[PDB]
DNA sequence: AAAACGACGGCCAGTGCCATAC
DNA sequence: AGGTATGGCACTGGCCGTCGTTTT
C-alpha cells in the first residue's frame, strides 16, 4: 500500500505482495488515536512528505510460509555438512598418544603400537589442529600436530629437518602446510583455539578461488557462553561488588582456564623456558621430543574442551542463522600487490625523517641547558630548579735545526712509550662507569656505550617525557607549568603570602609582572589545591576534555592544539617552535603506535602457475608484478556482544591529510579483472532502537515520536532529532549531536551538566543542573507515573529495560541468550548499563549474520563469481570478477531489503517504510575507501593514489542506476 | 648586526680571506672574493666528500666524468663573453700596418670564429661522453655521470670573472619514467641538504616552469636578508642530445626493458660555495638565550674541519711531549684531524683556549697531565656540553671512531 | 701501441683511435681520461696528500685562484681574457679609429686577465697572511693540487694537473732542506713501482747559478721529466713586496730574517702514464699496485635460481661498500660470457679479485676466489672475505 | 687462598595515560 | 550511571647477580 495510517509512505505494491501476505491485520482504532494524540502533544502532526519514486522487482523464489521459515531453510542448508562433521568429534575414541615422535619431513600417520607411516595428507573430514612457530626465524610454520577420529598426526618443516646457510625470506605457498584434499562428503571442518592463527599457515587457503573448508574456534564459543566483561575481567583477576556469585561460572580466555572450567582434572603444564618465542632453531632441534609432546598435550586439551562446549552453544543460540553467520565470518581475504613493499618503505622513511627533525630540536635544548650548572644558576630558573643537579666522582681501585736523522728511531720511541702507557689497563674497574661528570638528568637521556643502538648525544628524548616541557619552558596564560605527583600537569600562579626552594616568590613573580607589562585571588578554574605546597604560588590543574577528575598526562595531546593557536599555551624559544612540535606529534602519533603490527603482516606471493587465466590473459596484467594476499586473524566472537575482534584491520585509520600512515587500507587492491563491491548500513543502531520503541508502543511504524523523527526529519525544517534538542534549550545543533549520542549510551545529569559547563562558561552550576533536569524531562520523561512516562523516547527505554530485566534475556529477533555471567540470578543489579547496551549491539550482530547468509545464498544460486572480502561491524565487502560487478550490486540491494523486512517481521509489524528499504549507494571500486572520490594524498604519498599507482576513482550507484544497468534480473543472460 | 659579528669571526679564524672591503655580500655571492682561508678549504673538501658519498659511492650505476675547463675549436658568433684571444694572433688584420679607420669591424668575425672559451657549465662536456660511456652498462638506460669542478661566470670598471665550484649529476631516463625520477631526486637531494642542517626548516623547494614550459624545481636557503638559489633541477628531454648528434639515431638508442628508446636527460646542479656559506650562517646564533653569551659554531661532526685539540699540562716536558707525539701519530694514522696545541708554549689560560677552540668549532679538547704518566687517564672536554670527563688513553681512538662513524646515523 | 689500445678499450683513456697519440698525451691536449683514469688519479692524489701534508704540523693547504686580474707586464705572448663586447665598449664612438690597429695590441697587452700558469705565485701571494697562523715561526709550507694552463707549440691549450709544495726556510739551512725533500720525493715515487730503478734523479743549475734537482722516469722511448726542485732564494718575495721589509721577517734563531723559498712541483698526469707503463711489464695483465688500482673486486653469479643469488650478492655488495671497498657489480650482466673472456676482461681492468656466487653458496656459504697476481683459485666462506680483503690491503700498504 | 658480604645496576611485571575503530 | 574492543610508551618497585672491600 502506498501509505499506512499517519500517512507515511510504505513498501511498493508488488514488493509488499511478494514479501508479505495479503491477509495482514488492522492495528485497531484505539491504537491509532493513542498514536495521534501523542504526535499532537509533540507537534509532529503536519506532513513534510516528499513521495519517493516507486520500484518493482521479480524477486527470487522464497521458501515456506514466511520469511523466518525461508531464512531457517537457507541457514540449515549452508550449515548441515559441517555440523555433520562436528558430530563425529563428539564420539571419537582416541588411541593412546604415540610413544616416540617421528623425525621425517612432511606428514606422518601413526598406527597403534606407535608405528610411524609416511602419508602425503591426513585425508580426514574433521581435525583438531595446532601450529608452532619459531619467532626468531620469522613467520614460517615450524611444526604441527593433528588428531582425527582415529589417528594422531604430526608435521615437520623442511627448515627444521635440514640445515642451510639461507632460505628465501619471501614466502611461497610451497613453504606452507598442505591440508585440503585433491579434486565422501568432503566439506572439511577444522577446529582450534585461536584457530585463525593456525588457518594463516595453510597453503591452499591463499588461492584466489574459494574452498569448501571452514573453521570453528573454541575461544569464540567460550565468549558466547560465560564470556566476561572487560571490567569483570579485572575484578576476576583481582579475586585470584557484592553479588560475587558470577565468578564460579566464568573465566578468562586462556586455554588453561577454559579447560579448568569446562573439563577440570589436573592442571595443564607450560614449558617454562618458552623456546619458541625466545629460543633459537638449535634449541628446537635439541629439545624436539619435549616440544612435540607439549603440542600433543595442548591438542588433547582442546579436543576435551570442544566436546563439552558444543551442546551448550547449540542450546543457548538455537537459531541456525547464528552458526551460519559465525562460520562465514571465518574466511576473510585481503588481496595485495608489490605496491605494499613500497608503501612500507615510504612510510618508514617519512616517519624517520620527521622524528629526526623533532629529536634534533630537543637535543639542542638539552645540550645548551648543561651550561646552567656553573655557579648554581639553575636554582634561579623557574623550570629545572628541581632536577638532579649532582656530579658523581670518578672511581678508582684501591733554536732552528735542520732535517732530522733517524726519524725511524723517534717513531719507534713514541710508539713504545704509547704501548707502555696503554698497558696500565689492569688497574681499571671491570664495570665501565656511565657519564659520572654529566648531571643526573642529562645522564638518563643518553644510551650506554654497550648498547648496539648507541648514538651520540641525549638521543633518547621524547615529547612525552616529563622533562621535555620544562626544557621548552611551556607557559599557560603567562604561568609556568608544574607537574604534581597526585594531580598531573598544572601551572603555578604566583603572589601568595603565608606560603599557601629558591625560586619561590621571586623569579616567577618577575616573569609574570613582565607578561602583564607586555600586554581571594585573580584567577579561576581547577581552583587552588592546598595539598600541593609550593611556597609563594598556588597550583591549578590543566583542564581535561573529560572534566576535572581526569589528570593531564602530556600538554602535547591533540586537545591542546587549539589553545596553542589561540595563544593561551606558549613556548619560550619563540612563536615557531611550539606549534611545529604539536604539528609533528599529530602527524606521527598513529604510526608510532601501529608500525610493528603493520610492517609484520604475513604476506604470501602466488607464482605464475597458481593464478587464474582471467588474470594472466588480461590487458591490465603485467609481468614482473607481484600478486598475493593477507589473511586477517579474526576471532569470530571476541566481546560479550559477540562482535569480531582483530589486532590490526579493525582499528586501521581511514585516509586523512596530515596523518603519515593513513593510506593503509587503499593498499588492498583487486587484481586485474577483479573488483571490490560493498556498502555500509545507514544509521543502523538509531533505526534499531526506534523500531523497537515502535513495536513496544502500538505496533505501527512511526507511532512513537522518536520513531517519526528518525523517519521524517529532513533537516530543512526544524524537525530532526538535533534541531529539536537544540530547540528545547538554547544550544547549537552541533552540541546537541553530542548530548544525543551521550544520552543514547545511558548518560545522565553528571554527563550533561559537565558538558553544559564545558560549552558555556557563563553558566552557574545550578543553572546547568536545572537545564539538564529540564532536558531529561523533555527527552526521556519522569521515572514513574505516581506521586518512564511522558518523553519522546520513554517507550524505547521501557522496552530495553524490560528485555534486560528478564530472567533469561534473549535478543529480540534471533533469540540468542546473554552470557550466564550476566543473568540476573548471578548479578542482581550490577553491570546494568552493559546489559542495556547489549540488546542493541547483539541485535546489530544478528543483522550482520543475516546479511552474510543472504549474500551466500544469492551468490550460490545465480552462480555469481565472487567472494566475501571482509567486514567491519557494519560494512561488508566482496571481491568479484569484473563481469558480474553490476549483478553483485543488485544482490546486495536485495539482501538489504530482505534483511530489513525480516527484522520488522519478528517484531510483529507486517510492513516497512519505503525510505529504509535500500542502500543509499553501492560502491564499485578497485581499492578500499571510505568514499569513492577520495584521492588519499598524505605526507607519505603527497602525489596521491592516481599518480603513484594509476588507480582511478569508482562509481556510487543507487538502486535505479542498478536497474538501468541490469533490467532488474540476476540471470547471466541479462 | 649579527652578520658582521659572524664575518669578524670567520676572518679572524681564517675561514675567509682578505680585507673587510673584499668580503661584502655582493662579492661573496658573485664569487669574486680573494678566496677561502685554510679552514674554509677543509670545510669545502668535507662537504664535497659527503656529496660524493651520497650521490656516487652507493649508486651502482653512476660513474665519474671529467669535462675539460675550456671549449676548443670553432664557435658560434655573437655570444658576448671573453675569449682566449691573444696579442700574438692579432696580426691577422695587420698584414699592412697602414690599414686603419672604422672599417675594422671585419676583425670581429675573425675573433669570434677561431678563439676558445672557458666553460660555463658541466652538462655539455658530460653529453659529449654519452655515446662512449653507454658501453659501460650494456646500454641499460638508467645510468648517470657526475663530476665536481669550477665554473666561470661573467659579472658586472667594466667586467670581472666569477669563479664558482659546482657539482653536477646528469641522469638518463626512459621517457615515461621522467617525472618519477624527477620527484625521486628532488626528495633525495632536499633530504640530503636537510640532513646536516641545524634548522632544516630554513631549506625549501618550489615548482617552476621554464620559458619554454618544461617542469623543474629550485632549492633555496633562507639567509637573514632573503632566499638565495642553491640548486636547480630540469627535465631537458631529448632535444639537446639530438642536436649534439645529428643523423642516424641508431647510435643514440638505449635499452628500456626489452624495447629501444631515446632517453630524457635529467640535469641536477648545485653550488658548493653557497652551500658552505649557508652552513656557516646556519651554525651560528628567554634567559637560556639571554644569558648564554657563548660564541660557537655548531658545525656537524661530518663537516667540522678540525676534530681534536691536543694540549699539555705543566710537568716534565720531555715525558709529556713524547706521549703527545705518540697520541698524535696514532690519531693521524686513523684519519682523525688534530690541532697540535701542545706546540705553542701555553701563554693562554684554559678559558682563553676553550673560547678559541669554540670559535674554531673544534669537537674535543684532550688534556695530558702528570697524573696520566701514572694512571694513563686523560681529560676530555665536550664542545656541545662544556662538561669534563675522564677517559683511559687505551680507548680514545675507538671512542672517536665510533662517535664520528655513528654521527651519520644521528 | 698495445698498451694504449687496451687503455682505450678499457676506459682508462677517452676519445677515439684517431685522437689517441702519445705526443698529445704528453703535451696535455688529448681528449681526456675515462672514469678508471679519474679514479686512478684520485688515488695518486690522496696518497700524495697523505705523504706530504697529513703528518706535518706546519704544512697547510692554500687556495690560489685559476686566473690573475689587473694589468699585466707587456710583451708576453700569452692568453688574454678579452671579449668582442669590450671591442664595442672601447668604441664608445666611431671616431676612435685612429692608429687603432697597432694601438689596440698594446691596449689588450695593458688591460686584460691571464690564465694561471703555475701555483707558485698564488702561494707567494698568501705568505704574509699565512705567517700569522704559525705565530711567525719561520719554517712552514703551503701545498695545493690544481690544473695549470700552458701554450702548446695556431697554438692550443695544454691542461696539466700539478702537485705543488712551497717550503719557506732560513737561508742557513736551504740546501739541507733541499736534499731532504729530494730524498723523500724520490722514495715516494719508488714505493709503488714494480721496477724502481726506472726512477732517477739528476743535479742541474740555473742560468743564474741557483741549485736545483730534476726527477725522471724511463719510458720505453726515453726519459721524461716528471718533477723539479729549485732553491729560488729571495728575489720573488722582495719583488712582490717592495718597501718596508719588516713585514717580511719571521723568526729564526730568536732573531728576524727574510726566509728563503723552495719550490717543489710534480705533474700527476705524467705519473699516471708512468705507472700505466710500469704495470704492463702468453698472458697480458695490468699489475697495478694494490693501493692504486681503481676497482678492487668484481662480483659475479653462476648458474641457478637468479632471484635468490642476486639478493645475497646485493647484501655482499653493500657490506663491501660500507667498509670502503670499491666493487664492480658484474652480477648484473647474467654472466653472458665464457669464463675465459670474463677473466681476460678483469685482468685488463687490473681488478685484484673476482668472486663467484653459486647455488652452493646458498647451501653452505662457500665462494670461489681468484687472485689476479697468482691466478690461483680457492674456496672461502662468505663470512670472512671482508676481513681477508682488509688484511690484504693493509699488508700491501705496510710493506 | 678459599670464603663472607655489601652496594649497586639490570630485568621484568604492573599501573597510568593517550590514540585508533564502530 | 556514556558503550564495546585493540595497542603503544613512560614510569616505578621488587628481585637476583657479581664485583670489589672486609675477612677466616
Amino acid at each position: 500500500l502506498r501509505h499506512n495510517p499517519l500517512d507515511i509512505q510504505m513498501l511498493s505494491r508488488g514488493l509488499h505482495e511478494q514479501i508479505f501476505g495479503q491477509g495482514g491485520e488492522m492495528p485497531g482504532e484505539a491504537a491509532v488515536r493513542r498514536s495521534v494524540e501523542h504526535l499532537q502533544k509533540h507537534g509532529l502532526w503536519g506532513q513534510p512528505a516528499v513521495p519517493l519514486p516507486d520500484v518493482e522487482l521479480r524477486l527470487p523464489p522464497l521458501y515456506g510460509d514466511n520469511l523466518d521459515q525461508h531464512f531457517r531453510l537457507l541457514a540449515q542448508k549452508q550449515s548441515l555438512p559441517y555440523l555433520e562433521a562436528a558430530n563425529l568429534l563428539l564420539q571419537a575414541q582416541l588411541p593412546p598418544k604415540p610413544p616416540a615422535w617421528a623425525w621425517a619431513e612432511g606428514w606422518t600417520r601413526y598406527g597403534p603400537e606407535g608405528e610411524a607411516v609416511p602419508v602425503a595428507i591426513p585425508e580426514e573430514r574433521a581435525l583438531v589442529f595446532d601450529v608452532e612457530v619459531c619467532l626468531a626465524e620469522g613467520t614460517c610454520p615450524t611444526l604441527a600436530v593433528a588428531i582425527s577420529p582415529s589417528a594422531w598426526y604430526s608435521w615437520c618443516s623442511q627448515r627444521l629437518v635440514e640445515e642451510r646457510y639461507s632460505w628465501t625470506s619471501q614466502l611461497s605457498p610451497a613453504d606452507l602446510i598442505p591440508l585440503e584434499v585433491p579434486t565422501d562428503w568432503q566439506e572439511q571442518l577444522v577446529v582450534g583455539h585461536n584457530v585463525s592463527f593456525d588457518r594463516a599457515h595453510i597453503r591452499e587457503q591463499y588461492l584466489i578461488q574459494g574452498s569448501r573448508m571452514r573453521f570453528l574456534d573454541t575461544m569464540s564459543m567460550h565468549m558466547a557462553i560465560s564470556g566476561l566483561s572487560s571490567f569483570q575481567r579485572s575484578l576476576w583477576i583481582a579475586a585470584k561488588i557484592s553479588s560475587w556469585d558470577w565468578l564460579d561460572i566464568s573465566s578468562v580466555n586462556s586455554l588453561a582456564e577454559v579447560h579448568r572450567l569446562y573439563v577440570g582434572g589436573p592442571p595443564l603444564e607450560k614449558e617454562p623456558r618458552e623456546l619458541f618465542v625466545k629460543g633459537t632453531m638449535k634449541d628446537i632441534r635439541e629439545n624436539f621430543q619435549d616440544l612435540m609432546q607439549y603440542c600433543a598435550q595442548d591438542v588433547w586439551a582442546t579436543h576435551e574442551v570442544f566436546q563439552q562446549q558444543l551442546p551448550l552453544f547449540l542450546e543457548r543460540c538455537p537459531h541456525p542463522v547464528t552458526l551460519a553467520g559465525m562460520l562465514e565470518m571465518g574466511v576473510s581475504y585481503l588481496p595485495v600487490n608489490q605496491n605494499w613493499e613500497r608503501y612500507l618503505a615510504e612510510a618508514q622513511g617519512t616517519y624517520e625523517e620527521l622524528q629526526r627533525e623533532m629529536k634534533k630540536s630537543l637535543m639542542d635544548l638539552a645540550n645548551d641547558a648543561c651550561q646552567l650548572l656553573s655557579g648554581e644558576r639553575y636554582k634561579e630558573d623557574p623550570w629545572l630548579w628541581d632536577l638532579e643537579w649532582d656530579l658523581q666522582e670518578f672511581k678508582q681501585k684501591k733554536l732552528g735545526p735542520c732535517s732530522e736523522e733517524e726519524e725511524f728511531q723517534q717513531d719507534v720511541m713514541a710508539r713504545a712509550c704509547l704501548q707502555k702507557l696503554k698497558g696500565t689497563t689492569e688497574l681499571l674497574p671491570k664495570r665501565p662507569q656511565h657519564l659520572p661528570g654529566h648531571p643526573g638528568w642529562y645522564r638518563k637521556l643518553c644510551p650506554r656505550l654497550d648498547d648496539p643502538a648507541w648514538t651520540p648525544g641525549p638521543s633518547l628524548l621524547s615529547l612525552q617525557m616529563r622533562v621535555t616541557p620544562k626544557l621548552m619552558a611551556l607557559t599557560w596564560d603567562g604561568f609556568p607549568l608544574h607537574y604534581s605527583e597526585r594531580h598531573g600537569w598544572g601551572y603555578l600562579v604566583p603572589g601568595r603570602r603565608d606560603n599557601l626552594v629558591v625560586c619561590p616568590y621571586r623569579a616567577i613573580e618577575s616573569l609574570y609582572r613582565k607578561h602583564c607589562l607586555e600586554q581571594p585571588s585573580y584567577h579561576h578554574g581547577n581552583g587552588p589545591y592546598n595539598d600541593v605546597d609550593i611556597p609563594g604560588c598556588w597550583f591549578f590543574k590543566l583542564p581535561h576534555k573529560d572534566g576535572n577528575s581526569c589528570n593531564v598526562g602530556s600538554p602535547f595531546a591533540k586537545d591542546f592544539l587549539p589553545k596553542m593557536e589561540d595563544g593561551t599555551l606558549q613556548a619560550g624559544p619563540g612563536g615557531a617552535s611550539g606549534p611545529r612540535a604539536l604539528e609533528i606529534n599529530k602527524m606521527i602519533s598513529f604510526w608510532r603506535n601501529a608500525h610493528k603490527r603493520i610492517s609484520s603482516q604475513m604476506v604470501v606471493w602466488l607464482p605464475r602457475s597458481a593464478l587464474p587465466r582471467a588474470v594472466i590473459r588480461h590487458p591490465d596484467y603485467d609481468e614482473e608484478g607481484l600478486y598475493g594476499a593477507i589473511l586477517p586473524q579474526v576471532v569470530t566472537a571476541g566481546t560479550i556482544t559477540r562482535r569480531a575482534v582483530e589486532p590490526t584491520w579493525l582499528t586501521a585509520s581511514n585516509a586523512r591529510p596530515d596523518r603519515v600512515g593513513s593510506e593503509l587500507k587503499a593498499m588492498v587492491q583487486a587484481p586485474p579483472g577483479y573488483t571490490l563491491v560493498g556498502a555500509d548500513v545507514d544509521s543502523q543502531e538509531l533505526w534499531i532502537a526506534a523500531v523497537l520503541g515502535d513495536a513496544h508502543f502500538a505496533g505501527m511504524h512511526g507511532c512513537t515520536a522518536f520513531g517519526w523523527m528518525t523517519l521524517q526529519g529532513r533537516k530543512s525544517r526544524g524537525t530532526d532529532l538535533h534541531s529539536k534538542t537544540a530547540t528545547t534549550v538554547g544550544i547549537s545543533r552541533e552540541h546537541a549531536k553530542i548530548f544525543n549520542y551521550g544520552r543514547i549510551y545511558g548518560a545522565g545529569q553528571p554527563f550533561a551538566e559537565r558538558l553544559l559547563m564545558q560549552f558555556n562558561h557563563r553558566l552557574t552550576q545550578q543553572e546547568a543542573a536545572e537545564k539538564a533536569q529540564q532536558m531529561y524531562a523533555a527527552t526521556k520523561g519522569l521515572r514513574w507515573y505516581r506521586l518512564w512516562k511522558g518523553g519522546t523516547e520513554s517507550e524505547m527505554f521501557n522496552k530495553l529495560e524490560s528485555i534486560a530485566t528478564s530472567d533469561i534475556p534473549r535478543t529480540p529477533v534471533l533469540g540468542c541468550c546473554i552470557s550466564r555471567a550476566l543473568e540476573p540470578s548471578a548479578v542482581q543489579e550490577e553491570f546494568m548499563t552493559s546489559r542495556v547496551n547489549w540488546v542493541v549491539q547483539s541485535s546489530a550482530v544478528d543483522y550482520l549474520h543475516l546479511m552474510l547468509v543472504a549474500m551466500k545464498w544469492l551468490f550460490e544460486e545465480f552462480a555469481i563469481d565472487g567472494r566475501f572480502c571482509i567486514s567491519i561491524h557494519d560494512e561488508v565487502r566482496y571481491l568479484v570478477r569484473e563481469e558480474d560487478r553490476y549483478r553483485a550490486a543488485l544482490a546486495l540491494q536485495i539482501t538489504n531489503l530482505l534483511t530489513r523486512c525480516m527484522f520488522a517481521y519478528k517484531l510483529g509489524l507486517n510492513d516497512l517504510p519505503q525510505s529504509v528499504a535500500f542502500f543509499s549507494a553501492v560502491d564499485i571500486d578497485r581499492c578500499l575507501r571510505k568514499e569513492v572520490t577520495m584521492d588519499c594524498k598524505t605526507p607519505s604519498n603527497p602525489t596521491g593514489m592516481e599518480r603513484r599507482y594509476g588507480i582511478p576513482q569508482g562509481e556510487a550507484l543507487d538502486i535505479y542506476q542498478i536497474i538501468e544497468l541490469t533490467k532488474g534480473s540476476l540471470e547471466k543472460r541479462s | 648586526e649579527g652578520s658582521e659579528a659572524l664575518l669578524e669571526i670567520c676572518q679572524r679564524r681564517h675561514f675567509l680571506s682578505g680585507s673587510k672591503q673584499q668580503l661584502s655580500r655582493d662579492s661573496l655571492l658573485s664569487g669574486c672574493h680573494p678566496g677561502f682561508g685554510p679552514l674554509g678549504v677543509e670545510l669545502r673538501k668535507n662537504l664535497a666528500a659527503e656529496w660524493w658519498t651520497s650521490v656516487v659511492v652507493f649508486r651502482e650505476q653512476v660513474f665519474p666524468v671529467d669535462a675539460l675547463h675550456h671549449k676548443p675549436g670553432p664557435l658560434l658568433p655573437g655570444d658576448s663573453a671573453f675569449r682566449l684571444v691573444s696579442a700574438e694572433t692579432l696580426r691577422e688584420i695587420l698584414q699592412d700596418k697602414e690599414l686603419s679607420k672604422e672599417q675594422l669591424v671585419a676583425f670581429l668575425e675573425n675573433v669570434l670564429k677561431t678563439s676558445g672559451k672557458l666553460r660555463e657549465n658541466l652538462l655539455h662536456g658530460a653529453l659529449e661522453h654519452y655515446v662512449n660511456c653507454l658501453d659501460l652498462v650494456n646500454k641499460r638506460l638508467p645510468y648517470g655521470l657526475a663530476q665536481i669542478g669550477v665554473c666561470f661566470h661573467p659579472v658586472f670598471g667594466v667586467k670581472s670573472i666569477g669563479e664558482k665550484t659546482e657539482a653536477s649529476l646528469v641522469w638518463f631516463t626512459p621517457p615515461r619514467t621522467s617525472n618519477q625520477w624527477l620527484d625521486f631526486w628532488l626528495r633525495h637531494r632536499l633530504q640530503w641538504w636537510r640532513k646536516f642542517a641545524m634548522s632544516p626548516s630554513n631549506f625549501s623547494s618550489s615548482d617552476c616552469q621554464d620559458e619554454e614550459g618544461r617542469k623543474g624545481n629550485k632549492l633555496y636557503y633562507n639567509f637573514p636578508w632573503g632566499k638565495e638559489l642553491i640548486e636547480t633541477l630540469w627535465n631537458l628531454g631529448d632535444h639537446e642530445l639530438l642536436h649534439m648528434y645529428p643523423g642516424n639515431v641508431s647510435k643514440l638508442h638505449g635499452r628500456d626493458g626489452r624495447k629501444n628508446v631515446v632517453p630524457c636527460v635529467l640535469s641536477v646542479n648545485g653550488d658548493l660555495d653557497r652551500g658552505m656559506l649557508a652552513y656557516l650562517y646556519d651554525s651560528f646564533q628567554f634567559t637560556r638565550k639571554k644569558n648564554l653569551h657563548r660564541k660557537v659554531l655548531k658545525l656537524h661532526p661530518c663537516l667540522a674541519p678540525i676534530k681534536v685539540a691536543l694540549d699539555v699540562g705543566r710537568g716534565p716536558t720531555l715525558e709529556l711531549r713524547q706521549v703527545c707525539q705518540g697520541l698524535f701519530n696514532e690519531l693521524l694514522e686513523n684519519g682523525i684531524s688534530v690541532w697540535p696545541g701542545y706546540l705553542e708554549t701555553m701563554q693562554s689560560s684554559l678559558e682563553q683556549l676553550y673560547s678559541k677552540y669554540d670559535e674554531m668549532s673544534i669537537l674535543f679538547t684532550v688534556l695530558v697531565t702528570e697524573t696520566t704518566l701514572e694512571n694513563g687517564l686523560i681529560h676530555l672536554r665536550s664542545r656541545d656540553t662544556t662538561m669534563k670527563e675522564m677517559m683511559h688513553i687505551s680507548k680514545l681512538k675507538d671512542f672517536l671512531i665510533k662517535y664520528i662513524s655513528s654521527a651519520k646515523n644521528v
